[PDB]
């Protein structure tokens, strides 16, 4: 069974900060070589896992987003970091793995007149539990009148947007980050990757490995029948 | 209705998923002791929509054996739990008309089943909180359609939860004849094996209770030692409990089935002491 | 439905001095970047001053330097232009407006292209004898 | 015959971002400890930011926290300083350089002391309008 | 890739070396030490 990458990573337009998409995938392949031809990048910073290894190890479940932010802030999306841009918005947990990519994006995230689809929140109560996401639109009181309207004064609109333009240079160029977070535990027990082993051989004295148990000896074809639900073989003195 | 009645060689399953033939082999695991007593609920048939209080909580000690005989497909679902409230997940079997669900997490209210004297009537659950394990397979009672009078389908169950892993054991037998509870031995096929690691201290069965001797059971193990008979083909044939009777023990440490004439010396008869005297001097 | 206030402006002899305050009632300062626009009669319009987002760096324009002054309080959300040895030839309608981020001069940018998402009503200052 | 090469650099804007590249050729990294120290014209010698031997302990000078972060890969053996919202202030040469051992803040030394045994050109990088 | 030359990435120098400085406390601090690996069994000994 396989899974498909290039549809997941990338999007027709990316979210804002404050409402992120995010893709659970597992049972597939876990092949990480072919995104280099469909995201253009210059980093790839792969911190947990090689990508020559990625290959043969096992993940049980695996995690897809994508955001646009600006580029004073790229490195900010690390753990233990601290700052507006990243306690109120998105901030990663302390003991992150995985493979954030980050990619200068001015072709296609930028307008001359101006591009305002995009969003993040500034003003809010308190610092936000670890992957949590906000989205309510309410006003923050920020002064000692009551704000019960909808706008004034000591009452700021916590979502502000960005002022993209091609004109401007770096640093405030728009940015898009593609994270792949991977977590390993256990208890499924059917997520499993790749264990996959071949080549059986028969008539000749081999070790044997089958699914836990190993053992020496020849194995040949038997006029036996199991029943569907039964496993191993077994007879006097717990012998297989 | 709370009304006993004993259960005569029911309640066996496949401890593990080796093979064996010709063999006896003696197991020390949670079973169903042989001739012991269960309790039969009843659900009423209730014809005016207020009450009729057919289905309560019980107890969920070590293991629970279930089984149930009826023509129709009234009995359908079952939620597992310790608290069944707002802060503690619970879990859910629900057999569709060809499918089931298996939805382990959090359920806030569950006030009555639907309860309308049928398409699309169970509504149990209002609000559904974060959760995962989703689970969706082959159903797992398959109808078997009765004929011709006096045959309905035996299902049979066991549901057990240890160390993380919940097991369901099942058989459906065709027959039953005239008596709800009959003669004859049958083991329990194993189905499926989910992972959760919650633990469970009640449960509730799910009725279909528009409208409706109990032909409903309920059971409980106890961890007892038996004896199980593999043939040359493998399936239980026979099995003998440990602990029912001296001929029983007797059989238990001769290992084989039959025994011969004469006296066997089988186990240790010792006196336990009844109080613990504490006698120290009086030094203030 | 944000909306800037703007405060001042009116008769002023040459050689005098004024202060022009806008104020921001949705939106709060330190955070966009609030510039000043002028226009005369028969004429297009031209802009002042600036402060950046973040602490504040003061552009000024050619014909402005040295007179002019700019400055932002986050007590009230009020932004100051300073007036002072106002000329003959200044005699016009300001605005001031306001665009999210540090958009006066980042890169190769600057702010005399009026691109700036919010607007105001204005306030007339007039010199004469 | 150690040599470390350093890329990047150049004329940048205020409030923009860069990466500069360090790269051993006859030493490795993971093993050594690697420093970045800038220099301008008219002032002595500063240091910026170092990573540690083992795993990476990351330090950063008083005028460059929170704007500065700083990286290793040994999958292309480059240490990567990352620079983000520069001031008027920073305009200065920048030099790679290793020191044997976990050098940088063990005991009551720290890196301050510019005496790491290997060195680079460095790179100039000026902001300016 | 082959390490006929002398220099480059995947192609390093065995020794390596390490540093002294006083201001260093107990952690790479330097420890001189000498091991006497010794030999008892009947045979025809010489140490005393
Ligand atoms: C054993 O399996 C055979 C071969 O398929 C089957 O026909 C028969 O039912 C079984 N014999 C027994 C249980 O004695």
């Amino acid at each position: 069974n396989l899974c498909p990458f290039d549809e997941v990573f990338n999007a027709t337009r990316f979210a804002s900060v404050y409402a992120w998409n995010r893709k659970r995938i597992s049972n597939c392949v876990a092949d990480y070589s072919v995104l280099y031809n469909f995201a253009p990048f210059f980093a790839f910073k792969c911190y947990g896992v090689s990508p020559t290894k990625l290959n043969d190890l096992c993940f049980t479940n695996v995690y897809a987003d994508s955001f646009v932010i600006r580029g004073n802030e790229v490195s900010q999306i690390a753990p233990g970091q601290t700052g507006n841009i990243a306690d109120y918005n998105y901030k990663l947990p302390d003991d992150f793995t995985g493979c954030v990519i980050a990619w200068n994006s001015n072709k296609l995230d930028s307008k001359v007149g101006g591009n305002y689809n995009y969003r993040y929140r500034l003003f809010r109560k308190s610092n936000l539990k670890p992957f949590e996401r906000d989205i309510s639109t309410e006003i923050y009181q920020a002064g000692n009148k009551p704000c019960n309207g909808v706008a004034g004064v000591n009452c700021y609109f916590p979502l502000q947007s960005y002022g993209f333009r091609p004109t401007y240079g770096v640093g405030h160029q728009p940015y898009r980050v593609v994270v792949l977070s991977f977590e390993l535990l256990h208890a499924p027990a059917t997520v499993c990757g790749p264990k996959k082993s071949t080549n059986l051989v028969k008539n000749k004295c081999v070790n044997f490995n089958f699914n836990g148990l190993t053992g020496t000896g020849v194995l040949t074809e038997s006029n036996k029948k199991f029943l569907p639900f039964q496993q191993f073989g077994r007879d006097i003195a717990d012998t297989t | 209705t709370q009304s006993y009645t004993n259960s005569f060689t029911r309640g066996v399953y496949y401890p593990d998923k080796v093979f064996r033939s010709s063999v006896l082999h003696s197991t020390q695991d949670l079973f169903l002791p042989f001739f012991s007593n269960v309790t039969w609920f009843h659900a009423i048939s209730g014809t005016n929509g207020t009450k009729r209080f057919d289905n309560p909580v019980l107890p969920f000690n070590d293991g629970v054996y279930f089984a149930s005989t009826e023509k129709s497909n009234i009995i359908r679902g079952w939620i597992f739990g310790t608290t069944l409230d707002s802060k503690t997940q619970s879990l859910l079997i629900v057999n569709n008309a060809t499918n089931v669900v298996i939805k382990v997490c959090e359920f806030q209210f569950c006030n009555d089943p639907f309860l309308d004297v049928m398409e699309s009537e169970f509504r149990v659950y209002s609000s559904a909180n974060n959760c995962t394990f989703e689970y969706v397979s082959q159903p797992f009672l398959m109808d078997l359609e009765g004929k011709q009078g006096n045959f309905k389908n035996l299902r049979e169950f066991v549901f057990k939860n240890i160390d993380g892993y919940f097991k369901i054991y099942s058989k459906h037998t065709p027959i039953n004849l005239g008596r709800d509870l009959p003669q004859g031995f049958s083991a329990l096929e194993p189905l499926v094996d989910l992972p959760i690691g919650i633990n469970i201290t009640r449960f509730q069965t799910l009725l279909a209770l528009h409208r409706s001797a109990a032909a409903y059971y309920v059971g409980y193990l106890q961890p007892r030692t038996f004896l199980l008979k593999y043939n040359e083909n493998g399936t239980i044939t026979d099995a003998v409990d440990c602990a029912l009777d001296p001929l029983s023990e007797t059989k238990c440490t001769l290992k084989s089935f039959t025994v011969e004439k004469g006296i066997y010396q089988t186990s240790n008869f010792r006196v336990q002491p009844t109080e613990s005297i504490v006698r120290f001097p009086n030094i203030t | 439905q944000v909306q800037l206030q703007e405060s001042g402006g009116g008769l002023v002899q040459p050689g005098g001095s004024l202060r022009l305050s806008c104020t921001a009632s949705g939106i709060a300062l330190h955070t966009h970047a609030t510039g000043w626009f002028r226009q005369a009669p028969g004429k297009e319009r031209e802009g002042v001053s600036c402060i950046s987002s973040g602490d504040g760096t003061t552009y000024y324009e050619d014909s402005v330097e040295g007179r002019f002054t700019i400055s932002r309080d986050n007590a009230k959300n009020t932004v100051y232009l300073q007036m002072n040895s106002l000329k003959l030839e200044d005699t016009a309608v300001y605005y001031c407006a306001a665009d999210p981020g540090a958009v006066c001069h980042s890169g190769s940018y600057y702010y005399t292209d009026d691109d700036f998402y919010y607007r105001g009503q204005g306030t007339q200052v007039t010199v004469s004898s």
